[PDB]
């Protein structure tokens, strides 16, 4: 078992995440200065996000080790990820919520039931802590739990679009995102952001408390903008490039807004209807958990 | 849904539109042609005998 | 005292929208017979073929 660092496992260089740009190694924060907005006449207002059901899915046992993590990453930016919504992998994460179970999450991000000694993982006070929210990703597709799909992007604009006026104000005009790109940039970034252990991030984010978790928000900020930002290309309504001085430049209309588009392109990843449900869960979730 | 044929290139085609109007003398006729056949399967008319 | 050189278009614009090809095509009709105009017509009804 790791022990926690008091700033959160993400302090440990294990966890760095990381994204090629245009094939060479960089944090996330200086891809996000690469970003620039034409702002529209359309306005994105913050509404309150709902609290999330109490309701986690049953603590059911299931044969296998169950990988949550690459379940999640690719849920929220894999290249077509398929059954999301399967309810086992979230049976067994509820099952990590108990007070005294035997399950461990490893660093690798695989559930195993055992208490198998040969492979360092979390704490399990702070997994209890992660699954006792995040199972909730279980109720993602039953029609009771469903979480808006349209105005919690609202929130996503602005925690990555949004400057800090338009944060503390709550409201920001409608963007249009744009890059200095290469080719695939967006698929690329995508599958950067999939090898990310966001399992270190969440858990993270559900224990720490205080003027700990208070600087893992302001040290981690860019890493969940970037995530949201994957999460935005997925969803924006149209996404181009625009030649300008033998540079192209990446155009992904709008930040903020989703589109609810389902059918796959080129350009960038996308959501299956299942897909928006289980983003939609996840980012109530975490921004939830964000603005507390 | 993705159609992996290449975009109708609009500009393109209004362009070669204009020089082939500026060359070809059948260009008239053959637009004439394909409107003309619409009508005919629109049924929108027929000549009677008295 | 002088030195004649083709000069491309890309050269002298900034703006690369308006500017379709380069040097090789002027060299390649210096390569060419000056052509009368119904030799044009030939040509064009050949590859046309």
């Amino acid at each position: 078992m790791l022990q926690q660092p008091t700033g959160g496992y993400t302090t440990l260089e294990q966890f760095a995440f990381t994204i090629r740009n245009d094939g060479t190694n960089a944090t996330p924060t200086q891809f996000l200065q690469l970003l620039s907005y034409e702002a529209t006449e359309n306005e994105l207002v913050k509404k309150t996000i709902p609290t999330p059901e109490t309701h986690l899915p049953s603590a059911r046992n299931v044969p296998g080790n169950v990988y949550i993590e690459d379940a999640i990453t690719q849920a929220l930016f894999g290249i077509s990820a398929q059954n999301v919504n399967a309810h086992g992998y979230f049976s067994r994460l509820s099952a990590l919520a108990l007070p005294n179970t035997s399950a461990r999450l490893g660093l690798d991000g695989v559930i195993y039931n055992s208490e198998t000694i040969n492979i360092p993982f979390y704490d399990p006070a702070a997994v209890a802590n992660f699954a006792a929210t995040y199972a909730k990703l279980g109720n993602a597709s039953t029609p009771r739990y469903r979480a808006d799909m349209i105005d919690i992007y609202a929130h996503v604009g602005l925690e990555l679009a949004g400057t800090d006026a338009e944060r503390a104000a709550g409201v920001m005009p409608v963007k249009r995102a744009k890059f200095d790109s290469w080719e695939g940039s967006l698929i690329s970034l995508s599958r950067d952001v999939v090898n990310w252990k966001i399992l270190a991030f969440l858990i993270d984010l559900c224990s720490l408390e205080g003027e700990a978790l208070r600087a893992f928000k302001t040290r981690n900020r860019d890493v969940f903008r970037m995530m949201l930002f994957i999460m935005s290309t997925a969803v924006a309504a149209n996404v181009v490039n625009r030649k300008v001085t033998k540079r192209v430049d990446r155009v992904l209309e709008y930040i903020g807004v989703n589109s609810m588009r389902t059918a796959g392109r080129t350009a960038t990843i996308t959501y299956d209807l299942s897909r928006h449900e289980f983003a939609a869960k996840f980012l109530q979730l975490t921004f939830t958990r964000w603005n507390a | 849904a993705l159609r992996p044929e290449l975009a109708f290139d609009h500009d393109h085609i209004i362009r070669c539109l204009m020089l082939a109007a500026a060359n070809y003398p059948r260009l008239e006729g053959i637009i004439v042609q394909i409107n003309t056949g619409y009508v005919a399967s629109a049924n929108v008319i027929r000549p009677v005998s008295e | 005292r002088y030195h004649e050189s083709v000069l491309e278009i890309a050269d002298i614009f900034d703006q690369a929208d308006f500017i379709q090809t380069s040097d090789a095509v002027r060299q390649l009709r210096a390569l060419m017979p000056t052509l009368s105009t119904s030799q044009i017509r030939h040509a064009i009804e050949r590859i046309a073929q």
